[PDB]
């Protein structure tokens, strides 16, 4: 998860044509390499705000804790059994 | 009278294949009413 710790802000992905020659990805987008780091969500939205770039903002999304108890893998009456291990 | 030199089980060169599960089947009779979890399986 070491991945999901930072913001990113990027822009849309703009058109990716085959080379004449050789068949390689040609691109007349300046910003398709683009891709900033940021600590917070308000720090990426001063920066963008800043360059007059229009923005969305997608909120973080965590995962919810999960209760996990292995005793539950061999219960009496649940149908959390496991069937084999 | 006591004896101590003959080997008294002797009854295990008569046993066959089914002979365990013939005992338990005869046992099967004296046993308590299982107790139940509720549900016919884990998978119900």
């Amino acid at each position: 998860v070491n991945n999901t710790k930072k913001w990113k802000m990027e822009f849309d992905t703009r058109e990716r044509w085959e080379n004449p020659l050789m068949g390689w990805a040609s691109t007349a987008d300046p910003l398709s390499n683009l891709v900033l780091t940021f600590s917070t969500k308000e720090d990426a939205i001063a920066f963008a705000e800043k360059n007059g770039w229009s923005y969305d903002v997608e909120e973080r999304k965590v995962p919810k804790p999960k209760s996990k108890s292995y005793g539950a893998n061999f219960s009496w009456n649940k149908r959390t059994r496991v069937s084999t291990k | 009278p006591f004896d101590n030199t003959t080997y008294k089980n002797l009854q295990h060169h008569d046993y066959s294949t089914y002979t365990f599960l013939d005992l338990n089947l005869d046992l099967s009779k004296f046993r308590m009413p299982q107790p139940s979890s509720g549900r016919e399986s884990p998978r119900h």
